[PDB]
RNA sequence: CGUAAACCCCGCCCCAGUAGGGAUCGAGGGCUGCAACUCGCCCUCGUGAACGUGGAAUCCCUAGUAACCGCGUGUCACCAACG
RNA sequence: GUUGCUACCCCUCCCUACGGGGAGGGGGGCACACUAGGGGGACUGCCGGCGUAAGCCGGAGGAAGGAGGGGGCCACGGCAGGUC
RNA sequence: GCGGCUUAAUUGGAAAACCUCACCCGGG
């Protein structure tokens, strides 16, 4: 679903990264 | 001696770029020296449409109205 | 030589004689270009010959093959295979095609199924949407 | 024989810059370049 | 700079030209006027517009090109990207091979970009736009 | 009756007026003689095989023929 | 009349007093000394441009195939160096379904130039040059406002603008003739150039230049 | 180049008067001395400062 | 002419159903390219004809206020129109159209049912196939 | 002299004529008149010799791209189609593999094509036939195009 | 994955609502899935609607750009006319 | 220069107008091209004109010329803007 | 895609058959 929360909206499975596409901009660096 | 290939139109020589004019500035003003025919000695300021460089020969369909406002 | 026959009746249809054999045969309401090309090749007739100048011996084979394509082509080439009432592979043509297809629509209507009700209602019967283009400014049923 | 610069592995994640899609469609290019030698 | 002598004596030259994404490597030795692009003869190139573009360096040099075999190794960049790349490499190779300055003058009068090349490549599609739209 | 679909009275005519023109194309015959350009093509190609015309410029659709 | 120098590749042909200027070199032969043929068939050498202002912007530099990469639009007056026959090819890539198909337009002009030569017995490059002289307008009209209603007013057209207008009318004249009728595009383009070269009103280009100059005379 | 901002202009002026005898009227020599006479971790700014400091020498030598 | 009404008829007038709003009316006018529409109900019963002038005048009268800045198709149709049977002549048809002040004339059969409508444009066209020789100075406004 | 010294259209026509007249193994099958050469093809092929032309085309492709096999030749005979709804944009479709597979099988019986682990390559007899037809065209070809004389008949 | 399409060459079509168009509909064959009717996607045969270049109005774009062409990928068990 | 490139070789096969050509396998090599790190290059620098001068216009050379081309970073303060 | 209309529901804001789901009917 996600990794830093559970949200299901923008799950992302590119490569093996499981993030909600909102957290990922905050945990990208 | 004969420059204009046409019959009604008399050729003219661009000798000085004066400035733009017209609505939205698509007309640029030019110092033209009249080539072969009547007004051989006259130097006219006309309005030219399109890009006109220094040294361009343009053809003048008439050679009496100088005219430049195009407000 | 022989003047080109302007009119040729094959399979109960006034086919043109100035068209080639393959593309003139597609005017029949159950024969199209793929079917018309197969009939010409299968019967040995050149599909790009002029149908007007053909001899009558081949016109009958065109007339027989158009009405009995199910004895020439494979089963996967006919417009009624595994027939919903007789179970036999058929290629209906013309008025039997209109009747055969029409007895499938009214069966849905005389049943009140989903596709029957949308056929009675004059609307799209496959998965589509009418919040949209939806409504037809053109004809729905053309067969 | 020596060092050799194998071509780098580039990783892209183009992400929409909006937590609810209000406004212009602005996108975020996130990059993680990997170099390999030998 | 684009040219580099390979073996001299039986003068062998390797030239290079590029256009967009096409790269042409041409190896010139002193034979007759055979020109083989990727093994195919240049007079047997199917796409006519691309063929004439390649042959223009050979046409401008009247009889000098008849004294060298030319083999061209092209790849990438579509039928015209390769024709311009092959045309570049042949023109660079011809001027460098025979050491003919006058050919260099004529090759630039016809087309100044014949030896300079093409710097411009492409423009990346930006996000939120249909294309580059630059 | 060479070219089966066209009568010899017409085909002999088109064979004649092509010899007086400096260049002919299938469209020019088809408008002037009221025939399909498809039928106007095999007329020209029949004459080129005859030897009266030489193909001087070919392309999809139009072909240019010169009478020689 | 100039004090700002001039780029090389230019040439002045001082006649009486007038400085006629050509931006393209007519003089190019092979290393052997052979002439260069457009499409391998037609010769640039006998071609003359009868019009003085248009002598500067028609590039009769001998090329085999008119294919410049599109590298002359960056600078103002960079269109003087694009060969004139390639300008015709560049205007055949319309409408939007034909944009970028230069090989198609190359074949259309090439086949058209063959039809021009046999139907006329004249140099195909030359007849096209006389098409432009018989087509390019010498007067135009402009917008003007007098407090709510936009009137017109006559002006002169610069020699670069005349070439852009003669060429556009020829290609758009032929393109409309080929739409929704059996006539092929090469036949349309060949007849359009031959008509306008002969100054026939039937051509689209001669009609267009007549209407624009007729309108200008009213709105002096 | 359109206009040189202050940090080009302030940097170039100070470097001239500290070492007034180490700058000639050619860009090539002036590019070398500026890179050694100033902390310049930017290729563009070094060239811009070197080009400008070429120009004071002309006006100063044009003055006399 | 000697021409009767049935020659100049328009049989399949474009139709809108009675509960179509006015935006549909403008779109229907655009698609049909006709100067007249015929409106019918849920039962396929024609009740009236909406002409371009009636729609424009209705829009002008209804939507007119700008100093004070701060439906369905059935409401616009007219059930009552000039009518002529199938054997009607162009002269009487033009007289009826003029007297009633309509753009058209609805033809009613013997049984009493519409089959076609003829408006100003088909009258001008019928003049084109038959009409007499007159200079325009005696017809110009 | 070699396959690259003659135009493909001339070579393909000559090869298809030879296979139709001198190789009895290559034969159009029973389902030939009822099929198109791929999934979303609009119409069947027009020329009645289309089976032999495909064989003549396939052998020339095996000369240049030897160890290919069936799954790569389908991409070589792909086309732009309307996959799915006919009002969607166009995609690329691979040609039908039953035709390509059978012609490769038929050519192998004639002794012109052999299989490998990486594809189907031309046998030495197959290369001889392709090159012998090529040399035949080149003899007549040079007479109209003398400029090709330096590629097949060096002075 | 992968020998991309546009493009080039050759042959048929010839101004017609057509060998343009491919909506709609009938018969049949398959794939994913626990499941395909409402409500999925692919193929075959047949059927061939509007449409003949679009009113007032209105959008984008300055060079390898506009336009055209395909390909990869995100979403994803399956499916992209979307990014 | 474990990977990528093929001028240079040798073996095969094929064609051969008879000289040669072409495709495959291997060797040798990094030459070319390619990959990837560092560095250089462009500065209105030179020439003509104008300008006190900031700088502007033309030209030459130049791979590249006027901020070389494309993009990132979003100043204070707002939009009782969008997102429980 | 949104609005309106209809609806038991057509969900709520300014890559949908299950799950998603936030809505309706029946049940835990
Ligand atoms: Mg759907
Ligand atoms: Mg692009
Ligand atoms: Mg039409
Ligand atoms: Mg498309
Ligand atoms: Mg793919
Ligand atoms: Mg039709
Ligand atoms: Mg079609
Ligand atoms: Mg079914
Ligand atoms: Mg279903
Ligand atoms: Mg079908
Ligand atoms: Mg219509
Ligand atoms: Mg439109
Ligand atoms: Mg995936
Ligand atoms: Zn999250």
């Amino acid at each position: 679903r996600c990794l830093r929360c559970g949200t299901r909206e923008a799950v992302i499975r590119k490569y093996g990264l499981y993030l909600c596409r909102r957290c990922f901009r905050e945990v990208a660096p | 001696v004969k420059f204009s290939p046409y019959e009604d139109a008399v050729a003219g020589l661009v000798v000085q770029i004066l400035g733009r004019t017209g609505v939205a500035g698509e007309v640029t003003q030019v110092k033209i020296r009249v080539l072969e025919g009547r007004d051989k000695g006259r130097v006219l300021t006309r309005n030219v449409k399109g890009p006109v460089r220094l040294g361009d020969i343009v053809m003048l369909r008439e050679t009496e109205r100088e005219a430049r406002r195009i407000t | 030589a022989q003047e080109i026959r302007a009119i040729v009746r094959i399979g109960d249809t006034d086919l043109d004689g100035n068209k080639t054999v393959a593309y003139a045969l597609a005017k029949i309401r159950g024969i199209g270009i793929a079917t018309a090309y197969a009939i010409c090749r299968k019967l040995g007739i050149d599909p790009h010959a002029t149908l007007g100048l053909l001899p009558e011996d081949q016109i009958n084979k065109l007339d027989w093959a158009v009405r009995n394509l199910h004895e020439l082509a494979p089963a996967w080439f006919l417009n009624r295979r595994k027939d919903p009432e007789t179970g036999r592979d058929l290629h209906l043509i013309g008025s039997e095609l209109v009747l055969a297809a029409k007895r499938d629509v009214d069966l849905m209507k005389k049943l009140k199924s989903w596709k029957g009700i949308r056929h009675s209602l004059g609307l799209k019967v496959r998965g589509q949407r009418t919040v949209t283009t939806g409504r037809f400014g053109a004809t729905a049923g053309v067969t | 024989r020596g060092p050799i610069p194998l071509p780098t592995k580039r990783l892209m994640v183009t992400v929409r810059r909006a937590p609810s899609g209000q406004g212009y469609h602005t996108f975020d290019h996130w990059e993680l370049r990997i170099s390999k030698r030998l | 700079p684009w040219v580099s002598i390979l073996q001299e004596n039986p003068r062998v030259i390797i030239s290079v030209g590029k256009k967009k994404t096409a790269v042409a490597r041409a190896i010139i030795k002193p034979g007759m006027g055979r020109v083989r692009i990727n093994g195919y003869p240049l007079e047997l190139w199917p796409i006519e517009m691309a063929r004439v573009k390649m042959q223009e360096p050979l046409i401008l040099a009247g009889d000098l090109a008849k004294k060298v075999d030319i083999e061209v190794n092209v790849r990438g960049g579509g039928y015209m990207g390769q024709a311009i790349a092959t045309r570049i490499a042949i023109a660079r190779g011809l001027v460098a091979y025979f050491q003919s300055e006058e050919l260099k003058k004529l090759y630039e009068e016809y087309d100044p970009y014949m030896l300079k090349g093409d710097p411009r490549r492409t423009e990346p599609k930006k996000p939120g736009i249909k294309h580059a739209r630059s | 009756r060479t070219i089966q679909t066209l009568d010899e009275k017409v085909f002999q005519t088109i064979a004649k007026e092509v010899q007086s023109l400096k260049a002919v194309t299938p469209y020019e015959i088809a408008t002037k003689y009221g025939i399909k350009m498809s039928l106007a093509f095999k007329v020209l190609r029949a004459l080129r095989d005859r030897g009266d015309l030489v193909l001087v410029a070919k392309g999809h659709r139009t072909e240019v023929y010169v009478p020689k | 009349i100039f004090g700002e120098q001039l780029p090389k590749t230019s040439r002045v042909e001082y006649i009486g007093d007038v400085p006629i200027i050509e931006e393209c070199p007519r003089e190019l032969k092979t290393l052997d000394g052979n002439p260069i043929l457009l499409f391998g068939k037609w010769s640039f050498e006998d071609v003359v441009v009868r019009d003085p202002g248009l002598r500067r912007y028609i590039c009769l530099k001998p090329v085999v195939l008119p294919h410049t990469e599109g590298r002359y639009q960056k600078r103002r007056f960079g269109k003087a160096h694009i060969p004139i026959v390639e300008r015709l090819v560049n205007l055949l890539m319309r409408p939007g379904r034909n944009t970028g198909k230069k090989h198609k337009a190359y074949n259309i002009v090439k086949r058209a130039f063959e039809i021009i030569y046999y139907k006329t017995g004249r140099n195909p490059i030359q007849v096209f040059i006389d098409a432009i002289i018989n087509t390019a307008p010498r007067e135009e009209i402009t917008r003007i406002i007098m407090g709510g209603i936009a009137y017109s007013v006559s002006v002169d057209v610069s020699p670069q603008r005349r070439l852009d207008l003669s060429l556009r009318w020829i290609t758009e004249g032929a393109r409309q003739c080929s739409f929704n009728n059996p006539k092929p595009i090469e036949e349309c383009l060949a007849d359009e150039i031959m008509a306008a070269a002969a100054n026939d009103p039937k051509s689209y280009a001669v009609r267009k230049r007549e209407e624009l100059e007729r309108i200008a005379a009213a709105s002096r | 180049g359109r206009v040189k901002p202050k940090f080009i202009k302030s940097l170039a002026e100070k470097l001239l008067e500290a070492y007034p005898d180490r700058f000639t009227e050619s860009f090539k020599e002036n590019k070398k001395a500026v890179a050694e006479l100033a902390d310049i971790p930017s290729k563009t700014v070094r060239n811009k400062v070197a080009g400008y400091i070429t120009r004071l020498v002309k006006r100063q030598k044009a003055k006399e | 002419t000697g021409l009767r009404a049935r020659d100049v008829m328009l049989s399949d007038v474009p139709m809108v159903n009675v509960r179509d709003p006015l935006s549909s009316i403008r779109k229907a006018f655009l698609r049909s390219k006709s100067g007249i529409l015929a409106v019918v109900d849920d039962s396929g019963k024609v009740v009236g004809f909406i002409t371009r002038r009636d729609f424009m005048s209705y829009i002008a009268e209804k939507s007119l206020g700008y100093w004070r800045r701060q439906g369905t198709a059935g409401d616009l149709a007219k059930s009552e129109y000039p009518t002529v049977s199938e054997s009607a002549t162009l002269e009487e048809v033009a007289y009826k159209m003029l007297a009633a002040g309509t753009d058209y004339v609805v033809v009613i059969d013997s049984a009493g049912q519409p089959i076609g409508v003829v408006t100003k444009d088909e009258l001008v066209k019928a003049y084109k196939e038959r009409g007499r020789s007159v200079k325009v100075g005696e017809l110009m406004t | 002299t070699s396959v690259k010294d003659v135009p493909a259209d001339l070579l393909i026509a000559e090869l298809a004529k030879y296979i139709k007249d001198n190789v009895p193994q290559v034969k159009p099958p029973v389902w030939a008149p009822f099929v198109k050469t791929g999934a979303n093809k609009e119409r069947p092929p027009m020329s009645e010799d289309w089976w032999y032309i495909r064989a003549a085309s396939i052998m020339r492709k095996l000369y240049i791209y030897g160890p290919v096999g069936v799954g790569s030749l389908r991409t070589a005979y792909g086309y732009r189609a309307k996959i799915g709804d006919k009002t969607r944009p166009e995609r690329t479709r691979k040609a039908g593999g039953a035709i390509i597979r059978k012609i490769l099988q038929q050519l192998e019986h004639a002794g012109f094509v052999t299989k490998t682990k990486r594809g189907r390559v031309l046998t030495p007899e197959g290369k001889s036939l392709v090159d012998r037809v090529a040399a035949r065209i080149a003899k007549e070809l040079v007479k109209q195009r003398p400029e090709l004389a330096k590629y097949v008949a060096p002075p």
